């Protein structure tokens, strides 16, 4: 049961790292398409006008 | 990407203002020597008269 309980522990971890560097990607991809939108639309508008 | 694509589109903009200021300095040398055409119109004409 330790040996069990060790492989669910470190199978826990291993997606519990998954999804802490998952949230590390998302809030670069999130603070990156933000800027990427905001400028690439912000310069096109003020072209149009 | 966002300079990249950024200064993509800077670049552009002095290619298509260089087309138009192209027009405009022909059309400013045109109207130039219409100018001189027509003082000297006026010249002639008022030594006529």
């Amino acid at each position: 049961d330790l040996n069990l309980e060790r492989s669910h522990a470190q199978k826990n971890e291993n997606a519990r790292q998954q999804l802490e560097r998952q949230n590390k990607e998302l809030k670069v991809k999130l603070q990156e398409m933000e800027g990427t939108v905001k400028s690439k639309y912000k310069a096109s508008i003020t072209a149009l006008e | 990407a966002k300079k990249e694509e950024e200064l993509q589109a800077a670049l552009a903009r002095v290619e298509e203002e260089a087309a138009q200021k192209n027009m405009a300095l022909k059309k400013i040398r045109e109207l130039e020597s219409q100018i001189s055409e027509l003082q000297e119109d006026l010249e002639s004409e008022r030594a006529s008269r």
